[PDB]
């Protein structure tokens, strides 16, 4: 499972794997890892199943609150703190997550902060999370840049998730591509891996600068 | 009923203040002074003892001046058993703020929890009033000296010069005329045991029917000296003043 | 015993302990705020015949929140003392969570919530003082000004007195002063200030104690030196009149 | 009006509170039950009133079962009596989980009994009011008891109470005299029946519904049971005999 | 049940009273006579210990108890009262003093215990006073030989000599002019045979008499018949043969 | 006098009524009338649903409790509430524990210990609420009437809220007919609709807001309501 | 004073009856319930020229389609609108959908009751219940459109309009006549402005009332003061046409 | 660990904290401050878990902070020592720890004197002129105690530190990437954006 998610000019480029095994043999190519907590937040999935999902929706709970009593914009930097702080209280209480929370509000603008069990909140441009993470990173640093179009943002995340995902096995059932926006996420559809290898394998050259 | 045998007196008055609290206040007016003045090279602390007799201990004096601090101190005006609860808990929260911050605890700071429990005595359980309104005598190392008064009403003041128990009017008229910024300890001393023989009608005054302390620089310390008077100490001031009374 | 029947409607529909507790507030000291536009202005009176006592070990009348949150209060002393208390911990414990410099509002509905608290359920009896929280909520140059009663109700005022003299404050503020069109000088707001309080504490700037309150942290309060020259040129704006 | 009717914090007077004794007036202008004790067992009856043919016969019920080889019949209050069974089963199952047998009937008495007492020593929790006829058989005999509002029980050989209660008395003396204690269980049963139609006869503006049961040892063989069928048939039978019919 | 009496069942007035203790002021002088001597050479405490009924015995009766092996304690008042307060009053100097601090307590720290107990049951609703006044006697190096009492308003002071219950203003003063700074214990002994004497005839026999002296001891009853570690405790309580004996030389 | 035995719980009388009881038994005829007849196979609730506002929309006060049980109300609608919920989570705690499905006697006799609690202590109260309860269970139909007072009689007929008596009086009559009638419900439903009117007397019959309430041996628990009321009018 | 447990003849306790009376005393809000939409007035009331618009709350959103409106005091309302958002919230995180109108109601009543030191599987503990009222709107997919009139005596009773102040008498007699099955949205705004000016002595403005509404287009909108003036302002026009 | 560097000149801390955490080949980020800020004259730098750090520093900034508003002072760096120790003293007993060990930097700015203080996980306080975390100290010991006494200038204390963080990174196999420098003194907390010779 491999999961990035980058800061730059046209607001955050967040892109995903999907993959569900029996074996090693793909038993589904499809499972939600973008959990929509409302429209302003997202939080990837990356950590346990039942803690990431179970404490999410709560969080969601917290931001619904936070805006309908106090009618204040909640923000990415209150929904991080909200999540770390339980977070420290159930540790070594058996909980796994590691996600990523991300948003663009008014007045902060594309904010993504990384939050795992260990209940670390920092803010990053740039954080990837997963176990293909130091191949993926290898692929967007090397073609990094901030300013940037949303277009061509797209298909080096999708080829940085591509990357990760032919060496190794724990991703490329799918592609999910999202971009997540100031007045919420739009969807920018979802990629077979086998269309989508052929045309990377010749069109790149990176890793393949003399085709292999 | 019993829902009835409540005696509903812990609820405001019209008057802006509890019934119960504004009848207190009475009670101390009824038992025995403490006087504070604040001087410009110590705090002086005069209390005028409630029965004297051979049948009482005389050589004690300690009955109504207990130092809660090092540089702190107490003077009672009210009842021994309504007092001691206070003094118990206001030396414990000495020693949490002591602990927790490394530093000795600011007369204000320590004024201010004693009297959010005052209040407390009325606000929770129905439960009566205290009877006792401390004057405290203290340094701080941020204002130099401080002499405050507290009352079960829970509001506090600072003063220059202030009485409490009988004989508040008499006394505080008094001192407000003498009342000097260029005086020592011995003047003041001198000060104090004039006012006292204003209020009080007699022959003599002697000086085992006095409690008598003072808080002075001290030639042992840059800090303060507490100096806690016995009957027999009293005894020698009251040559030194050459006032007899 | 003493959870019950402290507090209860008549059938007349007045509260006992609450009716009490606005009488408390009409016999203590006199404090009034007038917002500018780029300032909020607090004064206040602290009234003593007896000269035996500092103003540095005698309570201020405006205490600090937070830098950028005041509190002030007319009423008894020792009860305002138990609602600073749990202003601090709401400001602390905001910044804490939520992770943004305090909202000034937020604190009054915590304040607000406790003078709510103790009278509709027993086992505590009621408050007897009245406040004013004002400050600043960050990212702003529009002042606030808030009154929360014992009541434990809350609302947004343009200025705002209370206390002893209310009636001759109120007037002044009416003729003087407007929703619609303030002082946008801060030395106008001042001027103000000086004018409704002397009329009603029956001395000069020697019991006046003015503090003013410019965008978020910046509070300077003018001196007894200051006022002075204000009180002077307000007698001789009446001496074209008499 | 006097703390004696409105509180019970305190002892009065008269020994004790008048709403105590209030609850042992409110026993008699009720329901007649009685109790015959006998040689091998106990008998139970209480008379049913009917006020309309609205009313189901046996189908409402007022002897209820503790355990089951202790039959409770109570009159008076009703809400009062539901609470003391309700009780009167946790003691007596705690007690067979416990001690691995069925409770003795002077063991039992005195579990009910001291949870009596226990609602007159306090100041705002009611009293009981009913008057309680039970009993039943143990490894050492039979036993009738009797318990009052007060919390004031002793063992009974005959017992009698409400409204009929003079009449009833009267009988069931003559009969419990004239017998070793009270015969057989089975002549009891139509014994029983004629004192309740008996005492019937001092409330003729209602009827009745006669209701027996009984616990013997050697005529249930150990347990309490319902009287039906055949068995109350000739109770009545006997009864109409001699209150002639 | 509990949560009818949260008031204070004290209440002031604009004369300061508090209901409770003025009445149960009055017990304490309805007692029996007690007093304390304190001869500045000892402690001695003598009291009357009555019959209220003939076939009442006098020797299942005291007024005499030990709160600790060294401080000892008299009073005045409703017998019951003395009784439990004196069960809480033991509690503390035994568990907080001996195994917190090793020791047996300070008597004036001691004397702060107990009267914190009745201001306690004031302060309280639901509950009153105790209608008693003790006079709490015992001996330490550090503060010589002491006496206090505590009164029934939880309320203290020291009395060089003190007499309370039934005749308390003659026999406190008979007893001031008898009293030297320098005394010697057998004279302090016949003083205070002598005032219950003035208080008492036709019935005062010296074997109704309870009297106990702080400073004379016994160490074959402290388990130093065998090599001492140390003296130990100071107060010894005499028996009716001793007290009788010296009636007759009074 | 009055404040002796009023407010006061832990009181009694040489009669044992208080005057908290007496009021409570007021309270239930201040709420609307609701009739209850049954044979030994079917039990049936009449009650009539009359708004208390002008623009007040009719809503159910009949209120079904679980498959095999239900109560309609009379008396203090909030009251009515609390031992609604109790009884809703004690039905449930029977079902899962001991499987065990109530009888009528069964749950009363636990509603009276709940007031008689509350009765021993001067911060909780007596109620002011009768409850008519229908079930059918193994030992054929039921119709229970409950008391604040405690007083539990499982009845073949009752009336309880206001003008109980015209009811009474026709159903102790018809009494006879209806409980040989098995297996039969429209004729024991027409006949409750007729006795509700006998205790109406200057007080509006509603042809589209009665609603009537029935449970059985071949009926579980169903309202009829609105059109379906109308075939027994 | 008067116990938590002595009733009048009627089984209604002192207390109850006395919150009652506190309720009629406070502001007018008028509640009018069609099957186009539930239109809510109240009058907001400004205490002086110079109180602050908007800063006194009389229109509350306890969920993004449902609202109140309340009349007596507006710190006892608090704790009922505290209690009412918190069902709301947690009746969709635990089951992903909206609470009922009803469901909602009887969620803040069942806690409306309490008082004294009793219980009996409820937690009581108050020393009065609350000395308010409110008229709770909403709009559920199974019921549509509906009102409810919450007593804090823990009373509901379901209705197609209800006005409550002390301008009630006029209200609710005037909402009888108009009140029908559906009519347009603006024609309802303008309508219950119409019956505010009626039972209102003085000139009804927009610095006293503020209108809201519930739609099922776009969920719980508070119909806002520049929009609400232009209508009162052809108000003055219609009226003074029929005279 | 997080290599975490002290050194107390004649005015002055200086106090010297990673800018990179390293995740095999590559720095995942490195645009860090390991330290917080809580006071304009208190500043603390941490060591330890990564999650320790923000939450224990978020509590304690917030305590001392509504201590110094109550009692309408800032609170001493002697104030805030006894305090920071006491808490971590108690967590060792408790199921959850915080594992971190710190190094307060301040100016006592009552008395007029820069003072540094290392306060370990456990509660082990010592005050020092300059102290390091862990396996550091046995290379970089050996630089500070032989080419440096005390009473020198600012400047001299950039040198050195940079010089102790260069051996660090050669000759120990830990790879943190150097330093980020912080200065406290009575000016406040300043940058130094250079750690080029600094």
């Amino acid at each position: 499972t491999t999961t990035l998610a980058f800061r730059f000019q046209g607001g955050i480029i967040v892109a995903v794997d999907s993959r569900a095994t029996a074996g090693n043999w793909v038993a589904s190519q499809t499972v939600k890892r973008v959990i929509e907590i409302n429209p302003f937040l997202l939080g990837t999935m990356a950590g346990g199943a039942a803690d990431c999902q179970f404490w999410e929706t709560w969080l969601g709970s917290q931001c619904r609150l936070h805006e309908l009593r106090e009618k204040e914009r909640i923000s990415v930097a209150a929904a991080s703190k909200i999540l770390s702080n339980l977070v420290y209280q159930y540790k070594g209480a058996g909980l796994s997550m590691g996600t990523m929370i991300c948003g663009y509000t008014r007045k902060e603008g594309p904010t993504i902060y990384y939050v795992d069990s260990d209940g670390t909140r920092l803010k990053g441009d740039i954080f990837c999370v997963g176990s293909g993470q130091t191949f993926a990173y290898g692929v967007l640093d090397s073609n990094y840049k901030w300013d940037l179009s949303v277009e061509d943002a797209l298909y080096l995340g999708k080829r940085s998730i591509l990357a990760a995902a032919h060496r190794d096995a724990y991703s490329g059932g799918s592609v999910n591509l999202y971009h997540v926006t100031e007045d919420g996420w739009i969807y920018h559809g979802n990629h077979d891996v086998g269309e989508l290898f052929w045309k990377v394998k010749e069109e790149e050259g990176s890793f393949n600068n003399v085709i292999g | 009923g019993s829902r009835r045998y409540d005696s509903r007196t812990t609820i405001f008055s019209p008057e802006g203040r509890l019934y119960q609290v504004e009848y207190a206040l009475e009670s101390i007016s009824h038992a025995g002074t403490a006087i504070g003045i604040m001087a410009s090279d110590g705090i002086v602390l005069a209390a005028e003892r409630k029965v004297t007799s051979t049948l009482l201990e005389q050589d004690t004096s300690t009955e109504k001046l207990y130092k809660l601090n090092d540089k702190i101190a107490v003077a009672v005006a009210g009842l021994t058993a309504d007092a001691e609860i206070l003094i118990n808990t206001a030396r414990i929260h000495a020693q949490n703020y002591l602990k927790t911050y490394n530093e000795d605890i600011p007369v204000e700071i320590l004024v201010r929890r004693l009297s959010d429990i005052k209040q407390g005595y009325t606000q929770h359980g129905g439960l009566r009033p205290f009877g006792v309104s401390f004057i405290y005598a203290g340094y701080d190392d941020r204002y130099g000296y401080q002499l405050y008064t507290s009352n079960p009403s829970g509001n506090y003041t600072g003063w220059k010069a202030i009485s409490v128990g009988a004989n508040t009017s008499a006394a505080q008229t008094l001192l407000q005329m003498d009342y000097k910024d260029d005086m020592k300890v011995d003047d003041a001393i001198e000060l104090a045991l004039k006012t006292l023989s204003k209020t009080t009608d007699s022959s003599a005054l002697t000086y085992d029917r006095l409690e008598f302390a003072t808080i002075r620089k001290g030639a042992n310390d840059g800090e303060v000296y507490q100096k806690i008077f016995k009957p027999q100490e009293i005894k020698d001031i009251l040559v030194k003043t050459g006032i007899t009374k | 015993g003493y959870d019950r029947a402290l507090s209860i409607f008549s059938p007349d529909g007045h509260i006992f302990q609450v009716e009490y507790a606005l009488e408390a507030v009409k016999r203590g000291t006199c404090a009034v705020g007038v917002k500018g536009k780029n300032c909020v202005v607090l004064g206040c009176e602290r009234r003593s015949t007896l000269k035996l006592q500092d103003t540095r070990i005698t309570p201020s009348k405006v205490s600090k929140i937070d830098s950028h949150v005041v509190l002030s209060f007319s009423g008894l002393n020792a009860d305002s003392r138990i609602l600073i208390e749990k202003a601090r911990v709401e400001a602390q414990s905001h910044r804490l969570t939520l992770e943004d410099p305090v909202t000034v509002e937020y604190l009054t509905r915590y304040v607000a919530g406790v003078q709510q608290r103790y009278t509709q359920s027993g086992g505590v009896r009621p408050f007897g003082v009245s406040t004013l929280i004002a400050g600043f909520d960050p990212r702003d140059d529009e002042p606030k000004l808030y009154q929360t009663e014992p009541s434990g109700i809350y609302s947004s005022w343009s200025a705002q007195t209370i206390g002893r003299n209310s009636k001759t404050v109120r007037e002044f503020l009416e003729k003087n002063y407007d929703r619609k069109e303030p002082p946008a000088t801060v030395e106008e707001c001042v001027k103000l200030t000086v004018r409704s309080l002397l009329e009603v504490v029956q001395t000069g700037a020697k019991n006046i104690e003015i503090t003013v309150v410019k965008p978020d942290s910046d509070i300077v309060a003018l001196s007894s030196e200051e006022i002075n020259q204000y009180v002077t040129q307000i007698e001789q704006e009446k001496q074209e009149q008499q | 009006g006097t703390g004696y009717d409105l509180s019970n914090s305190v002892f009065s007077p008269d020994g004790r509170n008048f709403q105590v004794e209030y609850a042992v007036k409110a026993v008699e202008n009720g329901t007649t039950s009685i109790g015959i004790k006998c040689n091998d067992g106990v008998v139970f009856a209480v008379e049913k009133l009917i006020t309309s043919k609205l009313l189901v016969p046996q189908k409402n019920v007022k002897i209820q079962v503790v355990d089951r080889h202790i039959g409770c019949v109570y009159s008076g209050l009703i809400p009062d009596g539901r609470h003391l069974v309700n009780r009167g089963r946790e003691e007596a199952a705690s007690f067979k989980k416990l001690y691995k047998t069925p409770i003795p009937i002077p063991a039992f008495a005195d579990r009910l009994g001291q949870y009596v007492q226990a609602h007159t020593l306090y100041n705002s929790v009611r009293p009981f009011g009913v008057s309680t006829i039970f009993g039943g058989v143990d490894k050492n005999g039979a036993h009738l008891y009797m318990l009052e509002p007060s919390g004031s029980y002793w063992g009974y050989k005959g017992a009698a109470t409400g409204k009929g209660r003079q009449s009833a008395k009267a009988e069931l003396e003559k009969l419990v005299d004239h017998h070793p204690e009270g015969l057989s269980a089975r002549e009891a049963v139509k014994q029983a029946a004629k004192i309740i139609y008996l005492a019937h006869e001092d409330n003729k503006e209602k009827d009745f519904e006669l209701e027996i049961s009984w616990c013997s040892l050697s005529e249930t063989n150990g347990l309490h049971k319902f009287v039906k069928g055949d068995l109350l048939q000739e109770a009545i039978d006997f009864a109409q005999k001699e209150i002639n019919g | 049940m509990t949560d009818r009496y949260s008031f204070s069942l004290t209440t002031f007035s604009p004369s300061g009273k508090l209901g409770q203790i003025d009445y149960a002021l009055t017990a304490v002088k309805q007692g029996v006579t007690s007093l304390g001597i304190k001869a500045t050479n000892g402690v001695v405490i003598a009291t009357e210990k009555k019959s209220s009924s003939p076939l009442a015995m006098s020797e299942t009766l005291s007024k005499v108890s030990l709160l600790t092996p060294d401080i000892g304690a008299v009073y005045s008042g409703m017998g019951p009262d003395y009784r439990v307060l004196v069960d809480k009053s033991r509690k503390v100097a035994h568990t907080s003093y001996k195994r917190i601090y090793g020791e047996y307590p300070p008597t004036k720290l001691l004397v702060s215990e107990v009267a914190k107990i009745m201001q306690e049951a004031t302060q309280s609703g639901g509950v009153r006073p105790f209608g008693v006044s003790l006079l709490i006697a015992g001996h330490d190096e550090f503060n010589g030989f002491s006496l206090y009492q505590v009164d029934p308003s939880g309320s203290y002071f020291p009395w060089k000599a003190t007499a309370i219950g039934k005749g308390s203003v003659a026999a406190k003063t008979f007893l001031e002019k008898r009293w030297n700074d320098e005394l010697e214990l057998e004279d302090a002994i016949h003083i205070a045979l002598l005032t219950l004497k003035e208080s008492v005839e036709g019935e005062f026999n010296g074997d109704t008499i309870e009297l106990a002296i702080i400073g004379d001891e016994n160490p074959d009853l402290l388990g130093y018949t065998g090599i001492p570690t140390d003296k130990g405790p100071r107060f010894r309580k005499l028996t009716s043969q001793e007290i009788n004996d010296r009636l007759e030389a009074l | 006098f009055r404040n002796n035995y009023d407010g006061d719980t832990v009181t009694f009388s040489p009669t044992g009524r208080l005057f908290q009881v007496e009021y409570a038994l007021e309270a239930i005829k201040q709420g609307s009338v609701t009739v209850g007849l049954r044979s030994n196979t079917h039990a049936v609730l009449v009650a009539l649903k009359r708004n208390a506002d002008e623009l007040s929309s009719y809503q159910k006060k009949i209120i079904k409790c679980d498959e095999h049980m239900g109560l309609s109300l009379a008396g203090l609608a909030p009251d009515a509430r609390v031992l609604s919920n109790y009884l809703r989570q004690q039905c449930n705690y029977s079902s899962l524990v001991f499987n065990r499905k109530l009888a009528v006697e069964r749950a009363g006799h636990l509603l009276c210990d709940k007031a008689q609690k509350n009765t021993q202590s001067y911060g909780g109260r007596p109620y002011g609420v009768g409850l008519l309860i229908i079930g059918y269970d193994k030992s054929g139909a039921h119709l229970l009437e409950f008391q604040p007072s405690g007083n539990v009689t499982e009845l073949y007929g009752t009336a309880i809220g206001a003008r109980s008596q015209g009811a009474k009086t026709y159903l102790e009559r018809t009494l006879d007919t209806f409980i040989k009638i098995d297996g039969n419900p429209d004729e024991l439903i027409k006949a409750g609709v007729e006795a509700i009117s006998q205790s109406l007397r200057d007080e509006s019959l509603t042809v589209d807001n009665l609603s009537i309430a029935i449970v059985g041996k071949d009926t579980p628990f169903t309202i009829y309501d609105g059109e379906a009321v109308a075939k027994y009018i | 004073d008067r116990g938590v447990s002595t009733f009048s003849p009627e089984g209604r306790l002192f207390q109850v009856e006395y919150s009652l009376e506190a309720i009629k005393l406070g502001s007018t809000a008028i509640g009018i319930a069609t099957k186009e939409g539930v239109v809510l007035g109240v009058e907001k009331r400004a205490t002086s020229p110079l109180l602050e618009s908007d800063s006194i709350e009389k229109i509350v959103e306890i969920d993004r389609h449902i609202g109140c409106a309340m009349s007596g005091l507006t710190a006892d309302a608090r704790s009922m609108i505290e209690h009412a958002r918190t069902a709301a919230v947690t009746h969709n995180l635990y089951y992903d959908e909206d609470i009922n109108v009803e469901s909602l109601t009887q969620s803040v009543c069942d806690l409306a009751l309490r008082f004294g030191e009793g219980a009996s599987g409820e937690e009581r503990l108050m020393s009065r219940p609350f000395g308010v009222a409110l008229l709770i709107a909403g709009h559920d997919a199974d019921d549509g459109y509906q009102l409810f009139h919450a007593e804090p005596s823990g009373t509901f009773y379901r209705y197609n309009a209800k006005a409550i102040g002390s301008g009630s008498e006029g209200a609710q007699a005037e909402l009888l006549n108009e009140w029908h099955s559906s009519l347009t949205l603006k024609e309802a705004e303008l309508l219950v402005l119409k019956i505010l000016k009626q039972v209102m002595e003085e000139k009804l403005d927009e610095n006293n009332a503020q209108l809201s509404c519930i739609t099922k287009q776009d969920g719980f909108k508070i119909y806002d003061n520049e929009k609400t003036a232009e209508l009162i302002k052809e108000l003055k026009e219609k009226e003074a046409a029929e005279s | 660990m997080d290599i975490i560097l002290g050194i107390r000149v004649q005015d002055s801390v200086i106090l010297a904290s990673s800018k990179a955490v390293t995740r095999g080949i590559s720095v995942l980020k490195d645009s860090d401050d390991k330290t917080r800020q809580l006071s304009p004259h208190t500043l603390m730098s941490f060591a330890g878990e990564a999650g320790d750090t923000v939450q224990f520093a978020e509590y304690i900034q917030a305590n001392i902070q509504l201590y110094s508003i109550r009692e309408d002072y800032e609170l001493s760096p002697q104030a805030v020592s006894s305090f920071v120790r006491q808490e971590l003293a108690k967590s060792i007993r408790s199921r959850r720890p915080y594992q971190v060990n710190v190094l307060i930097g301040g100016y006592d700015k009552k008395k007029n004197k820069p003072e540094l203080y290392q306060i370990d996980y456990l509660g082990t306080k010592v005050e020092l002129p300059y102290g390091a975390h862990g396996y550091s100290g046995f290379y970089t010991f050996s630089l500070l105690d032989h080419h440096y006494r005390p009473d020198m200038t600012t400047e001299e204390g950039l040198d050195l530190l940079k010089l102790c963080v260069q051996e660090l990174e050669k000759r120990m196999p830990m790879d943190f990437k150097g330093v980020i420098v912080k200065i406290v003194d009575k000016d406040g907390i300043r940058q130094v954006d250079d750690f080029q010779a600094q």
